[PDB]
RNA sequence: GAUGUCGGCUCAUCACAUCCUGGGGCUGAAGUAGGUCCCAAGGGUAUGGCUGUUCGCCAUUUAAAGUGGUACGCGAGCUGGGUUUAGAACGUCGUGAGACAGUUCGGUCCCUAUCUGCCGUGGGCGCUGGAGAACUGAGGGGGGCUGCUCCUAGUACGAGAGGACCGGAGUGGACGCAUCACUGGUGUUCGGGUUGUCAUGCCAAUGGCACUGCCCGGUAGCUAAAUGCGGAAGAGAUAAGUGCUGAAAGCAUCUAAGCACGAAACUUGCCCCGAGAUGAGUUCUCCCUGACCCUUUAAGGGUCCUGAAGGAACGUUGAAGACGACGACGUUGAUAGGCCGGGUGUGUAAGCGCAGCGAUGCGUUGAGCUAACCGGUACUAAUGAACCGUGAGGCUUAACCUU
RNA sequence: AAUUCCUUGUCGGGUAAGUUCCGACCUGCACGAAUGGCGUAAUGAUGGCCAGGCUGUCUCCACCCGAGACUCAGUGAAAUU
RNA sequence: CACAGGUGGUCAGGUAGAGAAUACCAAGGCGCUUGAGAGAACUCGGGUGAAGGAACUAGGCAAAAUGGUGCCGUAACUUC
RNA sequence: AGGACCGAACCGACUAAUGUUGAAAAAUUAGCGGAUGACUUGUGGCUGGGGGUGAAAGGCCAAUCAAACCGGGAGAUAGCU
């Protein structure tokens, strides 16, 4: 089903009356306002755009501004489409709460994974580090060989080499859902998830199942 | 670790085409002192803001 | 008028004559376990002892430790043990200088990347008025491994010994992604102990220097050994193979018409990129509603007025970053520093008093100090402006306003 | 064997495993007595081998402190073609 | 070359020290003739490191480690 | 007493890294050897090219050595590019 936009607080634990500490990552997920519904006959495609958060009117673009007036929403740090599964029905100004992963079980968490900039073939990919000594001159991290001779007179596409690593669109599936607050807009989630503290996160449902 | 070929004028003058400097878009004019000057940084005379900064 | 070699290291990529895993026929296939052939290249496919070795033998693992191509892949990537200079010996040959594809000890491995290629990241213009967003997904990448235990069941099978198919559950190895709550490492920006010496007039107390002088701890951040997750299920069309019905050929026949099954391969399903997809797409929202002149009279040029949406620039900056870029904020403000409170770390400061001849001890006192952390706070800096970007957006045709 | 081609000779020692090493054997391809033979304490930046200690050499790399690399201003090369 | 090289003699303070070693200083002399930022890969010179401890490798290359004075004690072998 | 021992100056150059269009046409850094002797060093002198000198490497003889350098024979010769 659609999912939710939330908030990475942090991470912390929780003691189990059994004597067992589950590590959680903490997930603040305010209401989610449906800002837009998009349908076949006009989209192409079925799907609610929404929005979340807070942010300063004086910073809102008059196109921003108008596009939540239409719904009749305040106006949000962000919007995110979510598609729907053939048997959702919303409506614009709808407000979508934490209580949606009730009785989830298991949520895809989505997020951008913290920046490392650029980085090595040895961070980045692995990459076996070379000999420290026995005569090793100025190839201690060097990637090493990078292909074949005149055959393939070439390196080819997809070599895996250093470049940026991090900051970008990264998905954690089936995470157990350990405990819904809806008074707090909580969601906590077993284990860890992309991005750093205050990051957006994007909740789903699992999809393995 | 060098060149094969002789590089042409215009593959110099190529590579040179991100090399074109940028005039700063205005100045700021002091509102009492009248002069122009960086933007928040202070002007020749040593105003800033209209506040006569030291100048000595 | 130079295409540097054996092996090792690093990094690979393809073939399939397949080592493992997957699907099958036959079996001198009871079962378990094998033999042989067919299909199958998705993924996976040991560490050590000896030796320069590849190889090989050996030790111990593994589901398996596949065979080959790639200048016997890879030295403008590393190595230099071997080959293959000059030194020096042994055996051997020669009268001798010397020699051996015999041995032995020793013996300089340069290059700042122009182009192609590749990994990343920007600028320009385009996409036909401009602008801010959210998208569709043509296409392209990533991923695809597997053990053991238990239940089914000591059941089927078998004289016994032994011991399943099918199906289900749990827990691991290797690999990959993310993360810092935990366990830890680091922590020359925090605290303390301590040696030598110099200095602050001296005592006391501090500071400099000696690898951070040497050390003991340790915040944030980064991070693995730390802890979460992943490989799938499912679907479509198939390979080998198995069939149903069924003639040619009264029979038979999986095939010729027709119909049904069938694998980690193929197309999807999962994850990421993605409209420069010039075939430049879609949706929502926002902004601009002047007056004249010239003429070779048209997608023409020029003047005056106008300068929107928005953008850029500058400033304060970021768990973003080589630089660009990207994100936050700029007084109608918590963007950074400072400040306040707290936390954390270190471990009872200084001063004074007491005890002691003294080194020291004790009280004040878990004191003082405390970075990057948390919660707050306009004290400082984020200035009014200026700048870029315009003024309703071509032609043809069709349907509507005027079904 | 600084000498042995066959050859990683055979046996023993050391190791879970030793083409090296050590001790024997003698089938010395092709040792041998001043171009010396065999021993030899001490000595050696000498060759080979095995242990304790020690460790980032390695499993497997992580973090940190500095000098470059990167950006700005000034100066301003080279091989090659 | 205003070049991390080479170049004989003389002078020889303080504290610690066996010392002309070494550390910190006196007299005296210098900061080495591009700077300013940033805090990526990678290279160079260093610091620390969980568990293991030569499994690395041609080879313990490199690194780590040992390190002073006094007393006790000290093997095979030996040309004593 | 000692071509004795440890270890600065001094004289050497065993290992590694760096550098290799270097700071340097052989050096720097960390270790390393000798360090009263067959030691080291200043000044001056002598030995000359088929010659010198050589604790012997074909080493050294002005960054040149299986026959130095400079000038000359000389436009050696080149069935080769």
């Amino acid at each position: 089903m659609i999912g939710l936009v939330g908030k990475k607080v942090g991470m912390t634990r929780i003691f189990t009356e059994d004597g067992v500490s589950i590590p959680v990552t903490v997930i603040e997920v305010e209401a989610n306002r449906v800002t837009q519904v998009k349908d076949l006959a006009n989209d192409g495609y079925r799907a609610i755009q929404v929005t979340t958060g807070a942010k300063k009117a004086n910073r809102v673009t008059k196109p921003e501004a108008g596009h939540f007036a239409k719904a009749g929403v305040e106006a949000g740090r962000g919007l995110w489409e979510f598609r729907l599964a053939e048997g959702e029905e919303f409506t614009v100004g709808q407000s979508i709460s934490v209580e949606l992963f009730a009785d989830v079980k298991k949520v895809d968490v989505t997020g951008t994974s913290k920046g490392k900039g650029f980085a090595g073939t040895v961070k980045r990919w692995n990459f076996r580090t070379q000999d420290a000594t026995h005569g090793n001159s100025l190839s201690h991290r060097v990637p090493g060989s990078i292909g074949q001779n005149q055959t393939p007179g070439k390196v080819f596409k997809g070599k895996k080499m250093a470049g940026q690593m991090g900051n970008e669109r990264v998905t954690v599936q089936s995470l157990d859902v350990v405990r819904v607050d809806a008074e707090r807009n909580l969601l906590l989630v077993k284990g860890a998830v992309p991005g750093a503290t205050g990051s957006d996160l994007i909740v789903k449902p699992a999809v393995k199942a | 670790a060098v060149q094969q070929n002789k590089p042409t004028r215009s593959k110099r003058g190529m590579r040179r085409s991100h090399d074109a400097l940028t005039a700063v878009t205005s100045l700021s004019v002091d509102k009492t002192s009248g002069e122009k000057h960086l933007r928040h940084h202070i002007t020749a005379d040593g105003y800033y803001r209209g506040r006569k900064v030291i100048a000595k």
